[PDB]
C-alpha cells in the first residue's frame, strides 16, 4: 500500500539534487559525488518500478547500475588522483584549455 | 501475523538498546571525572576491492540458487569465475597487487 | 551607382549572416565542465517540456 | 513499512541536501552514507531485500570506502575553495535550482499521471534475483564482468604512480 | 528464456571477441609484449568477422531476452568490428612512440568493440545500457590513454564526467519507462496503450530522459558541446574509434529501439528528434566555418553527419527505405571517418611524449606525403556529399528518405547544411593543396597508408558504382 508515484518522486527529487551538487561545485571530488547520487537515484527509481511489478528486473538492473556506479567510480578517482598529482588542484576551470 | 512482528519488535528493541547502550557510556564517560600525501597504492588496492567486490556480489547471488539454476548455471558461473582469475593472474603478474616493487 | 554589384552583395548576404551565427554558436564551446553539464541539464528540461506540451 | 519507507526517503533527501551544501569533504560523505543507508531501508522497505543488502555492502561499503580513501590521501582540509565559498553565494546556485526545480516539476507532472495500483511490497529474495540473473540475464552477467574488467584495467593504468 | 549450441553459434562474434579479451590479457600477465598483443588483438577481432559468416548461415533469431541475432546486427557488428580494427592499426605506430605500457590499448579497444558487438544484437533496456556504459568506460580509458599530455587528460576528465551525467539521464528515463510499461523488452514499450493513448505522459518523459543520453552519445544538439574537446585532446586513433565505431553502435541500437517500439511513430518524439536533427544540422555545420584544428573540425562534422542520419530516422514509420538509408549512409561515413582520422592518425604518429604539441599543420600535405594527402581530400570530399563518393549516396538516400516522408523542414537543413560543409571541407582540401613554409618506415605504419588508401578506393568505387554496396545492405534486414 505504498504509491508508486512517491516512490518515484522520491527517486526524481534524489536524481535532481544531485545534478544541481553536480553543477554547482567546482571541486571534482563534489561533481563525483553528484554523480553517485544521480546514478544511486536512477538505481532506487528502477527498484521501485521492479517492485511494483513485483518482478526481479529491478534488482537486476540495480546491479547492473551499481557496477557501472563502482567501475565509473573508479575511473573518476582515478583521473580525479591525477589531475592532483600534475596540477594540485581540483578545480576544474582550470581545465578549459580547448576551446572555441 | 505474531511471530514474525514479534522478531520484527525484538529487532528493534536491539538496535534502540544498543544505541542508547553506547549513547550511555559516551555520556558517562563525559559526564564524569574531573577535568584540568599517500602513495597511489592504496587507491589501487581499495578500487581493487571495490571491482572484485561487485564480482564477489555476482557471486552471492549465484550461490543461493545453485541447485534451481543446474549446471548451465554452473557453466555461466565458471565462465565468470575464470574472467575474475584472469584478471587476478594479470593484476598480480604485473606488480598492481605487489605493495613493495 | 551599380558598378559595386549589389546584387551580387545581397547574395552574399546569407554568407555573412551564416559566418556570424557561426561566431555566435563557437561562443557556447568555451571549455567548461560545469557550463557543459548545465547545458546538457538545459537540454533535458527543453526535450521534457516540449514532449509535455506535445 | 509504509511510516519506515516515508521516513527512510525524508532523511535520504535530507542528507543528499547536505551533501550538495556542504564544504567539508568527510562530513559530506558521511551525511552521503547516512543517505545511503536510508535508501537501502528504502529498498528493504519495498521487498527489495538483495538490493538494500547491496547498497550497504557495495554502495555504502566499497564505493565510499574507495571515496574516503581518496579524500585522506589528498588530506582534503579545505584549501583554496572553503575559502571561497562561491556556490553559496546566490549569483552561481539560484540559476542551477531553477532548473533543477523546472526538471523536477516537469518529472513530478509526468509521473502523476501514471496508472498506480499501489506497491505491495512482498519481499523478493536474493534466489529469485540469482534465478534470474542466470536465466534470463546470462549475457548480462558475462558482459558486467567484462566491464568492471575494464574499469579495473582503466583505473589501473590511470591511477599509478611511476 | 535459455542458451542452445544454435544460439551459441549466433554468439559467436561476442564470445570470440570475449575470448581474445581474455587470451590478450593472460598475454600480458605472461609477458608484455606489443607486436604479439596487438596482433593477438587484430587475429580475434579477424575471427569475429570471419565468423560473421558463420552467424549468417546460422539465420536470424532471438539469443537471449535480451539479444536478437539478424542482417542488420551482422552489417552492425561488422562495421563496428572494420572500425576496430583499423583503430588496432593506426593504434600501432602511435603508440610505437609511447613510453608507458603500450598493451592496455588493445584490450580496451577488444572491450569496447565487444560492447559494440552488444548493441549491434541489443534488444532489450539491459542489453542496450551495457553495450552503452562497455562502450563508454574503454574510451575513458582510451581517450585518456597518454594521461601526462594534459589535453588527453583534460579530454578524458570531460569525457568521464559528462558521460556518467548522460549514463545516470538514460537510466532514469529506461527507469521512468519500465515504470510505465513493465516489460523491459523492445517491442513493448508502448504495447500496454491502445486506442489513441500513446502519448503516456511517464513513457514520453521516460524516453525523452533516454533521448538525452543517447543523445549525448550521438553529438545531438543541445548535448553535443563535448565532441570537439574531447576529439581534439584524444589520441588520434581514440578519435578514430570514437567518431566511428561508437556513433555506429549507438546509432544502430538506436534504430533497433525505435523500430520496435510501439511508441516510436509517436508525433511528439517524432517533433522532438525533428527539433534535434535541424538544430544538430545546422549548428554542426556553423561552428565548423572558422576551425583550424582538423580535430574539432571533424567533431563538428560528425555532429552535422549524425544531424544527416537522425533525419534519416525519422522517417522509419512513414517510409520504407528509412533503414537501407541508415545503413549504407553508415557504411560511406565510416569509410570516410576512417580514412580522414587515418591520415591524421598516421601523420600524428608516432607520440611524440607528453609536452611536444601534437599540432597537426596540414597545410601543404601534398608536396611531402602526396598519397596521404590525395587521400585526405577524398575524405573532404567524400563527407560533403559531393558525387564520385559513397558520402554522396548516403546524403542521396537521406534525401530520398525525407522526401518521401514529406519533412520538407529537414530536407532545407539537409541542403543549408551542406552548402556549409562544401565551404569548410573545401578549404581543408585546398590548404592541403597549398604551400607549407617548412617540411616510421616500419611495415605497421605502410598497413594504416594501406588502410587509409583501400578506405579511399573504396569511396570512390561505391561513389561510381554503389550497386554492391545497396545489394549488401538490403540483404541485411531485421525481423519485423
Ligand atoms: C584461470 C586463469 C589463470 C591460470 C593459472 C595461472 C597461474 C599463475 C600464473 C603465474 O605465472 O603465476 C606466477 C606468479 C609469480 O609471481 P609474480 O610476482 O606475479 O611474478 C613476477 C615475475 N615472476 O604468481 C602469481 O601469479 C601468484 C598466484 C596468483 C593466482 C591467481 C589465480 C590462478 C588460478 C587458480
Ligand atoms: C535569389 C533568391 C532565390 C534563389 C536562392 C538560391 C540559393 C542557392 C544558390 C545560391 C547560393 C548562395 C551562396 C552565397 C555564399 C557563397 C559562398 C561565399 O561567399 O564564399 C566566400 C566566403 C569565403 O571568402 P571570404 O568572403 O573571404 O570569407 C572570409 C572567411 N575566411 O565563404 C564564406 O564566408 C562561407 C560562408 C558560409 C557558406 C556559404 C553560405 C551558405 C548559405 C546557405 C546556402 C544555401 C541556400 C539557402 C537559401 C538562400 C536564400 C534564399
Ligand atoms: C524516531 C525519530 C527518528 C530517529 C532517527 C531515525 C531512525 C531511523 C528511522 C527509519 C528507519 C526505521 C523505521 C522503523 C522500522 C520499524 C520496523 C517496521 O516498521 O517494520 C515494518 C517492515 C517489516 O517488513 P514487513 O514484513 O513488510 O512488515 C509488514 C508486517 N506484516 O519493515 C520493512 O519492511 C523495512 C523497515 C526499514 C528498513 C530497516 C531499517 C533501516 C534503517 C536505516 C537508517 C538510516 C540512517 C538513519 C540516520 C538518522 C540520523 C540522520
Ligand atoms: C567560468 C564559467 C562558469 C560557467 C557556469 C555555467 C552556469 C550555467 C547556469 C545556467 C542557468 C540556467 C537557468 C535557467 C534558464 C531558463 C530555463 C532553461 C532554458 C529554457
Ligand atoms: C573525386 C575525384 C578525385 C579528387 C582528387 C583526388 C586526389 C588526386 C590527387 C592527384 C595529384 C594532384 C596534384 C596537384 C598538383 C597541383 C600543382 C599546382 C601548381 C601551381
Ligand atoms: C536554415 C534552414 C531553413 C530551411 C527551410 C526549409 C523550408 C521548408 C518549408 C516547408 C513548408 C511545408 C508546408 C506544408
Amino acid at each position: 500500500m505504498i504509491p508508486l508515484q512517491h516512490g518515484l518522486i522520491l527517486a526524481a527529487i534524489l536524481f535532481v539534487l544531485g545534478l544541481t551538487g553536480l553543477v554547482i561545485r567546482r571541486n571534482l571530488l563534489f561533481m563525483l559525488i553528484g554523480l553517485e547520487i544521480m546514478i544511486n537515484a536512477s538505481a532506487l527509481a528502477f527498484v521501485v518500478a521492479g517492485s511494483y511489478w513485483g518482478q526481479t528486473d529491478g534488482q537486476v538492473m540495480y546491479i547492473l547500475a551499481i557496477s557501472l556506479a563502482a567501475a565509473e567510480a573508479s575511473i573518476g578517482l582515478a583521473l580525479l588522483l591525477q589531475l592532483h598529482r600534475r596540477r594540485q588542484n581540483l578545480n576544474i576551470d582550470s581545465v578549459s584549455e580547448m576551446r572555441g | 501475523s505474531t511471530e514474525v512482528i514479534a522478531h520484527h519488535w525484538a529487532f528493534a528493541i536491539f538496535l534502540i538498546v544498543a544505541i542508547g547502550l553506547c549513547c550511555l557510556m559516551l555520556v558517562g564517560g563525559w559526564f564524569l571525572g574531573g577535568r584540568a600525501r599517500l602513495s597511489a597504492k592504496f587507491y589501487l588496492v581499495a578500487m581493487f576491492f571495490v571491482i572484485f567486490d561487485v564480482e564477489a556480489l555476482y557471486l552471492f547471488a549465484w550461490s543461493t540458487s545453485i541447485r534451481e539454476s543446474g549446471w548451465v548455471g554452473f557453466v555461466e558461473a565458471a565462465i565468470f569465475i575464470f574472467v575474475l582469475l584472469a584478471g587476478l593472474v594479470y593484476l598480480v603478474r604485473i606488480g598492481a597487487l605487489d605493495w613493495t616493487p | 551607382l551599380l558598378k559595386r554589384d549589389p546584387l551580387n552583395s545581397m547574395m552574399n548576404i546569407p554568407a555573412v549572416l551564416s559566418r556570424f551565427a557561426g561566431k555566435g554558436l563557437l561562443l557556447s564551446e568555451n571549455g567548461y565542465l560545469r557550463w557543459y553539464v548545465a547545458s546538457m541539464s538545459i537540454g533535458a528540461v527543453v526535450v521534457l517540456a516540449l514532449l509535455m506540451v506535445l | 513499512m509504509e511510516f519506515a519507507f516515508y521516513i527512510c526517503g525524508l532523511i535520504a533527501i535530507l542528507a543528499t541536501l547536505r551533501v550538495i551544501t556542504h564544504t567539508n569533504p568527510v562530513h559530506a560523505l558521511l551525511y552521503l552514507i547516512i543517505s545511503l543507508l536510508a535508501i537501502s531501508g528504502v529498498f528493504f522497505s519495498l521487498g527489495a531485500y538483495f538490493a538494500g543488502a547491496l547498497e550497504i555492502i557495495v554502495y555504502a561499503g566499497a564505493i565510499m570506502v574507495l571515496f574516503v580513501f581518496v579524500v585522506m590521501m589528498l588530506n582534503l582540509g579545505g584549501s583554496e575553495i572553503e575559502q571561497e565559498r562561491q556556490w553559496l553565494k546566490p549569483q552561481v546556485w539560484i540559476g542551477p535550482a531553477i532548473l533543477s526545480a523546472i526538471m523536477l516539476v516537469v518529472i513530478v507532472y509526468a509521473i502523476l499521471g501514471v496508472n498506480d495500483q499501489g506497491i505491495d511490497g512482498t519481499p523478493i529474495s536474493a534466489k529469485a534475483v540469482g534465478i534470474t540473473l542466470f536465466g534470463p540475464y546470462v549475457l548480462a552477467v558475462e558482459l558486467a564482468s567484462m566491464l568492471l574488467l575494464a574499469g579495473l584495467v582503466v583505473a589501473f593504468h590511470v591511477g599509478r604512480e611511476e | 528464456m535459455t542458451i542452445t549450441p544454435q544460439n551459441l553459434i549466433a554468439l559467436l562474434p561476442l564470445l570470440i571477441v570475449g575470448l581474445t579479451v581474455v587470451v590478450v590479457m593472460l598475454s600480458i600477465a605472461w609477458r608484455r609484449n606489443h607486436f604479439l598483443n596487438a596482433t593477438l588483438s587484430v587475429i580475434g577481432l579477424n575471427a569475429a568477422l570471419v565468423s560473421l559468416w558463420f552467424v549468417g548461415q546460422a539465420g536470424a533469431m532471438d539469443v537471449t531476452p535480451l539479444m536478437r541475432v539478424d542482417g542488420f546486427a551482422m552489417l552492425y557488428t561488422g562495421l563496428v568490428l572494420l572500425a576496430s580494427l583499423a583503430t588496432c592499426t593506426f593504434a600501432y605506430p602511435w603508440l610505437e612512440g609511447y613510453n608507458d605500457n603500450k598493451d592496455e590499448f588493445y584490450l580496451l579497444v577488444l572491450i569496447a568493440a565487444l560492447g559494440g558487438i552488444l548493441l549491434a544484437n541489443a534488444n532489450h533496456l539491459a542489453s542496450l545500457f551495457l553495450g552503452i556504459e562497455l562502450i563508454s568506460l574503454p574510451l575513458f580509458g582510451l581517450v585518456g590513454y597518454a594521461f601526462r599530455q594534459k589535453r588527453s587528460l583534460e579530454a578524458s576528465i570531460k569525457y568521464t564526467i559528462l558521460s556518467a551525467a548522460a549514463s545516470s539521464f538514460l537510466l532514469f528515463g529506461m527507469a521512468l519507462v519500465y515504470a510505465q510499461s513493465g516489460d523491459l523488452s523492445f517491442v513493448a514499450l508502448g504495447k500496454n496503450l491502445g486506442d489513441g493513448m500513446l502519448n503516456e505522459p511517464l513513457l514520453l518523459a521516460g524516453f525523452g530522459l533516454m533521448i538525452v543520453g543517447l543523445g549525448f552519445k550521438l553529438s545531438l544538439v543541445p548535448f553535443h558541446l563535448w565532441t570537439p574537446d574531447v576529439y581534439q585532446g584524444a589520441p588520434a586513433p581514440v578519435s578514430t574509434f570514437l567518431a566511428t565505431a561508437s556513433k555506429i553502435a549507438i546509432f544502430g541500437v538506436v534504430m533497433r529501439l525505435f523500430l520496435y517500439a510501439p511508441v516510436g511513430d509517436s508525433e511528439a518524439i517524432r517533433v522532438v528528434l525533428a527539433i534535434i536533427a535541424f538544430a544538430s544540422i545546422i549548428f554542426g555545420n556553423l561552428m565548423a566555418l572558422s576551425q583550424t584544428n582538423i580535430k574539432r573540425l571533424l567533431g563538428y562534422s560528425s555532429i552535422s553527419h549524425l544531424g544527416y542520419l537522425l533525419v534519416a530516422l525519422i522517417a522509419l514509420q512513414t517510409g520504407e527505405m528509412s533503414m537501407e538509408a541508415v545503413g549504407v549512409y553508415l557504411a560511406g561515413y565510416l569509410f570516410s571517418s576512417l580514412g580522414a582520422f587515418g591520415v591524421v592518425s598516421l601523420m600524428s604518429s608516432p607520440y611524440r611524449g607528453p609536452d611536444a604539441d601534437s599540432l597537426f599543420s596540414y597545410r601543404g600535405l601534398f608536396w611531402h606525403r602526396p598519397i596521404l594527402a590525395a587521400v585526405m581530400t577524398v575524405m573532404m570530399l567524400s563527407l560533403a556529399g559531393i558525387p564520385m563518393t559513397l558520402g554522396f549516396i548516403g546524403k542521396f538516400y537521406v534525401l530520398a528518405v525525407g522526401v518521401q516522408a514529406h519533412l520538407w523542414w529537414l530536407v532545407g537543413a539537409v541542403v543549408v547544411g551542406s552548402a556549409i560543409g562544401l565551404y569548410y571541407y573545401l578549404r581543408v582540401a585546398v590548404s592541403l593543396y597549398l604551400h607549407a613554409p617548412e617540411q616510421p618506415s616500419n611495415w605497421q605504419y605502410s598497413a594504416g597508408g594501406i588502410v587509409v588508401l583501400i578506405s579511399a578506393l573504396l569511396v570512390l568505387v561505391l561513389g561510381v558504382w554503389p550497386q554492391p554496396l545497396i545489394s549488401i545492405v538490403r540483404l541485411a534486414m531485421p525481423l519485423m
